[PDB]
């Protein structure tokens, strides 16, 4: 069911963006 | 059952219209008051920033009015918005200017640009209340629309037909209503010369509301033929052609004459402006806002109860008059939409209260100086 | 011009104008949510300043978005009164639910986003930004549920007594497969739009050697988010293609590289019969054989209503009228084919751009190659191009239907005159031209000024 998939997926997208930026920020 | 659902949805439409007036009406009234109570750039920004945080959420009440009409009364939504086509285009065009004025006024340090956006805000604050009042007055006069047997709607009037003296009086009264609401909001949200000028505008708007409301009631009672619903099955299907209507002089007074308890609604509409002025004089703009809110409640529910059971009487085809018994959605739709409304309107109301609570504070010159680049 | 065509073009222009600003809102607000989340997690103020700058651009876009949405809400009543009457029992529900759940959330809390930076503590402001994001996306959910129902009408039945489509099951509306995939695809496209926006503006900064740190971080956020977004966009685009393959043969024929015409003639015949029976029902007949015949033929009332346009005498429909309606049942396949192609090809270009940006992002060499920045800068229009193509395909590929196989567009219209439509078109177009020029100007000016001017 796509609404649940979207909810989980947008949580995952924002979480991955946050985590990647936390990791990469010292390199920047 | 179907009848109870339909009456509850009538109540809900009226409630939504009242909440629109209460919330977004003070935005519209403050836009109207902006050239009255603000005479320089700082005063103008203070006035605009008194509603900047909430005006959009408030306007969602107008949007919900439209959407709840669509969902619960699709016949009314269709017939009204197509019949008042030019009036609605004028309202929409004026409404364009508000989000744009709010965001863009401070984006260019040009006197001409700020003047353009102040004027546009005034247009978008003035035109919608006036047109809504004219529209409701035309409801009371009867609207020149009709249904085909296949329930397709035909309009036989025009924008100029609406601009008769009674609908003009109703538009003036609606303008006075929003201006009163905005004047009490400016009272609670500002200080100084703006506060003084909004106070005086509040007194003037309340006097206008009282005079216009009394004149319109007298006119309805003595010189406007009312509609009477002779026979209509209130649990029956939403088909306006299955009913019997008569257009008798003085008929609009029938609901109140039969049931003297319903007289409280016009009493609220007429006297709540005076009590709003009294509260403003008493140094109590919170009680004044409550009284202005009850004025909106009383005036709108007075219009509804006068029209009840009609919502949209037809001046050229009385059987084509729309009622709360024949303009509605299906029983399933009414039930499920009622459930959804009963869930979310409390939640919306609570988090709207939350937002207003967190943002509560008076916009002043020092507030503006502290946050000049951030604010509208 | 026919007043119906003026109304079609009016809704065309106003929806397109509204969705010049919506996709940016949809994606940019989650980008702001991510920036503020990073600020909360790390305490690094640069992400707060990024939230404020990119949100200023967000507000510029959001204001026009709100106004254009206002046009759309009441256009259904103004120009499509028969549409409103005929399908409101189902269609007005997702719009109302949008107002109730989503519009209130986003509009209420966008004011807190812009003006609650101080009155809210860090966590409450983060929550408010997230609530704006989820409200705008839930508005996408419900309005796209309505539009999907237009593509695939489910859980509805015609009521003889009210002469309109009525709801049968709310769950068949809410979980309409078309609406599900439409929602997720469109919001993914909006995420792509926001990501490409911040990446392009950051690349412009980096090419001029200015705002370097904000530009680097904003490019990185855009790279990761928009890589995920464009991937999800492509996958949900394939899902949408599958669903419209199931329920809309015309849009299926568009992607196939362009039978149904011929099939529509038996449906036209049954529809003519259903239309005659429905006129009888409107006349108040309730004879048993009449209602049994109508229950047998009510699945083609839409084709009968379509035939009504090409046959003034529905009792005696000549073959020429049959063939006119036959041709008019199928829209021109070429605008839909080329719309689909732009959308897909722009998606492929966006995927390449996002992957290169992400590789340079993960390597920590965003500013290493100038051509990466130039490509990101020049890729800014692509999401809007693909999005308007997708919506053109969506809204032209269901023609001539306002509701697929239920309500023809030519039958959904209000009773208006070319004078009223000329007035609304002139006013709307002139005002929109002024507003678009002003908004593009302000957006350009404040993006050019950049975060340092904040
Ligand atoms: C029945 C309806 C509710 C009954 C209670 C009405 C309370 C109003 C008045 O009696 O109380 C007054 C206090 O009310 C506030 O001052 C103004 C808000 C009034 C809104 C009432 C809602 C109207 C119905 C809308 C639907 C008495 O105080 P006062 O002596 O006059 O002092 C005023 C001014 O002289 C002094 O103001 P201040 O002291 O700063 O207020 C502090 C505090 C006190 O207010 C009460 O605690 C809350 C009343 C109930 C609120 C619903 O309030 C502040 O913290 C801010 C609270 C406001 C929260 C939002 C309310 C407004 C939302 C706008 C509507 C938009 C959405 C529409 C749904
Ligand atoms: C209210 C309710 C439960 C349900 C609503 C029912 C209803 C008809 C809803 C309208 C639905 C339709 C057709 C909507 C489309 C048209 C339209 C305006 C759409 C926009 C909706 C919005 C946002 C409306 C906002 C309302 C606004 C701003 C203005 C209209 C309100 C006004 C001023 C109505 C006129 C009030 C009036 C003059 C009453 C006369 C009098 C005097 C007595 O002094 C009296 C004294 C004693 C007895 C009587 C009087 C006495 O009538
Ligand atoms: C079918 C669907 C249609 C819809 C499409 C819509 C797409 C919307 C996107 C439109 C933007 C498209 C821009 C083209 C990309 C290349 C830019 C470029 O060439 O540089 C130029 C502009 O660059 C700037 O100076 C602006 C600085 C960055 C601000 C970005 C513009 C914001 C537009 C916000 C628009 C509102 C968006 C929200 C509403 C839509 C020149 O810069 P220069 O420094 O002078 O360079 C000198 C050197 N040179 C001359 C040799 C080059
Ligand atoms: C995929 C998303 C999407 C689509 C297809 C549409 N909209 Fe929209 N609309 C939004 C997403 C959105 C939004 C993202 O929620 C907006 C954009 C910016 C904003 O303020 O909210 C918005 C605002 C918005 C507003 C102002 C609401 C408010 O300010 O609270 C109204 C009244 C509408 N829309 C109505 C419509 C109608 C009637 C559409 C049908 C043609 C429509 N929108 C298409
Ligand atoms: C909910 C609902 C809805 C929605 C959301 C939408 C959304 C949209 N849209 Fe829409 N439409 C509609 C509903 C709608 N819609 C209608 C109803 C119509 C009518 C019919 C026709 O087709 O016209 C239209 C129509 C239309 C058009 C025209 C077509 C023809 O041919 O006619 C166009 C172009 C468009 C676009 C669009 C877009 C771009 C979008 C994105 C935003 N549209
Ligand atoms: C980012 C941008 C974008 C992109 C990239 C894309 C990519 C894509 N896509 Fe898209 N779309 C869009 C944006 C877009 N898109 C839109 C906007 C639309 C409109 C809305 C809907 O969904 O409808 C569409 C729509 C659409 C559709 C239809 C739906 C309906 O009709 O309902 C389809 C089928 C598709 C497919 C697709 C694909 C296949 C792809 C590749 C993989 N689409």
């Amino acid at each position: 069911m796509w609404y649940l998939l979207w909810f989980v997926g947008i949580l995952l997208m924002c979480s991955l963006s946050t985590l990647v930026l936390v990791w990469l920020d010292p390199r920047l | 059952d179907y009848e109870t659902l339909r009456f509850i949805w009538w109540l809900l439409i009226g409630v939504i219209l009242v909440v629109f007036m209460i919330s977004d009406g003070f935005d519209m009234g403050i836009g109207c008051l902006l050239p009255l109570v603000a005479r320089n750039d700082d005063e103008r920004r203070i006035v605009i920033n008194s509603v900047g945080a909430h005006w959009e959420g408030n306007q969602v009440w107008l949007i919900l009015a439209g959407g709840a009409l669509f969902a619960a009364w699709p016949r009314v939504y269709a017939a009204a918005f197509s019949g008042f086509y030019v009036a609605m285009i004028l309202v929409l065009c004026s409404l364009f200017f508000r989000p744009l004025a709010f965001d863009y006024r401070g984006k260019i340090a040009d006197a001409r640009w700020r003047k353009m956006w102040d004027a546009g805000l005034v247009i978008g604050s003035l035109v919608p209340p006036v047109v809504f009042g004219i529209a409701f007055g035309n409801l009371l006069l009867g609207v020149p629309f009709a249904f085909t047997p296949q329930l397709r709607v035909e309009y036989l009037g025009s924008f100029w037909q609406l601009l008769t003296p009674f609908p003009l009086l109703c538009g003036l009264l609606s303008l006075g209503m929003v201006i009163l609401q905005g004047g009490v909001w400016l009272q609670l949200k500002t200080v100084g010369v703006i506060h003084l000028r909004s106070q005086l505008a509040t007194k003037r708007a309340a006097l206008l509301v009282m005079l216009c409301f009394l004149l319109a009631g007298y006119w309805l009672w003595v010189g406007i033929d009312g509609f009477v619903l002779l026979a209509q099955d209130a649990n029956g299907p939403s088909n306006p052609l299955m009913k019997l209507v008569a257009v008798l002089p003085g008929a609009w007074m029938n609901n109140f004459v039969e049931s003297p308890v319903l007289w409280i609604f016009p009493l609220l509409g007429f006297f709540c402006p005076l009590l709003t002025v009294m509260a403003i004089y008493r140094g109590r703009p919170g009680w004044g806002f409550l009284m202005a809110s009850l004025m909106q409640f009383g005036v709108i529910f007075t219009a509804g109860i006068t029209l009840f059971p009609f919502v949209m009487p037809s001046s050229v085809s009385p059987i084509s008059s729309l009622t709360l018994w024949d303009s509605t959605s299906s029983q399933l739709t009414l039930s499920i939409m009622l459930v959804i409304v009963l869930i979310f309107l409390p939640i919306v109301l609570l988090y709207t209260l939350w937002s207003y609570y967190k943002m509560w504070g008076r916009m002043t010159t020092e507030t503006l100086r502290r946050n000049e680049n951030e604010l509208y | 011009w026919d007043v119906i065509d003026l109304s079609r073009w009016q809704f065309a222009l106003t929806a397109l104008y509204h969705f010049l600003f919506v996709p940016l809102t949809l994606g940019l607000i989650f980008l702001l949510a991510i920036m503020e989340t990073i600020y909360v997690v790390t305490g690094k103020t640069i992400y707060r300043d990024m939230t404020r700058f990119w949100g200023k651009l967000f507000g510029i876009n959001f204001a026009l978005g709100v106004a254009t949405g206002l046009t759309m809400e009441f256009q259904f009543g103004t120009n499509w009164s028969f549409y409103s009457n005929y399908v409101g029992d189902i269609f007005g529900a997702p719009l109302a639910m949008e107002a109730l759940m989503a519009f209130f959330l986003e509009s209420t809390f966008v004011g807190l986003f812009f003006f609650g930076w101080q009155r809210l503590n860090k966590y409450q402001h983060l929550l408010v930004t997230w609530l704006v994001a989820f409200g705008s996306n839930l508005s996408a959910l419900w309005i796209l549920n309505a539009n999907g129902w237009m593509q695939y009408p489910t859980g509805a039945h015609f009521d003889i007594d009210t002469l309109r489509m009525e709801m049968t099951s709310f769950s068949e509306l809410v979980f309409n497969p078309v609406s599900q995939v439409k929602f997720v695809h469109t919001v993914m496209a909006g995420y792509v739009t926001g990501a490409m926006f911040i990446m392009a503006i950051s690349a412009w900064y980096l090419l001029r050697g200015r705002e370097r740190n904000v530009a680097l971080r904003s490019f990185a956020i855009g790279s990761v988010f928009g890589t995920l977004a464009i991937i999800g966009t492509l996958q949900l685009g394939d899902s949408s293609a599958y669903e419209v393959a199931q329920v809309q043969p015309v849009k299926l024929a568009a992607m196939e590289g362009e039978n149904l015409m011929a099939e529509t003639y038996p449906r036209l015949q049954r529809g003519r019969m259903a239309w005659l029976l429905m006129q009888e029902i409107s006349q108040g007949n309730r004879e048993p054989h009449v209602l049994q015949a109508f229950r047998g033929l009510e699945g083609d009332l839409g084709y009968g209503m379509l035939l009504s346009r090409y046959a003034p005498d529905m009792n005696h429909v000549t073959a020429a009228q049959y063939q006119a309606a036959m041709r008019g049942a199928i829209p021109q396949v070429a605008p839909v084919f080329w719309s689909f192609r732009i959308m897909v090809g722009c998606g492929s270009l966006l995927l390449l751009v996002m992957l290169i940006a992400l590789v340079q992002t993960l390597r920590g060499k965003i500013d290493q190659h100038r051509w990466v920045l130039k490509m990101a800068l020049w890729s800014l229009p692509l999401p809007w191009i693909a999005i308007e193509a997708g919506w053109f395909m969506t809204e032209f590929g269901r023609q001539p239907w306002a509701i697929q196989d239920i309500l023809p567009t030519y039958s959904a219209h209000s009773a208006l005159t070319t004078g009223q439509l000329a007035f609304s078109l002139i006013m709307i177009v002139g005002l929109y031209t002024l507003f678009l020029i002003a908004e593009v100007y302000l957006m350009q000016k404040y993006a050019r000024l950049g975060p340092s001017a904040m």
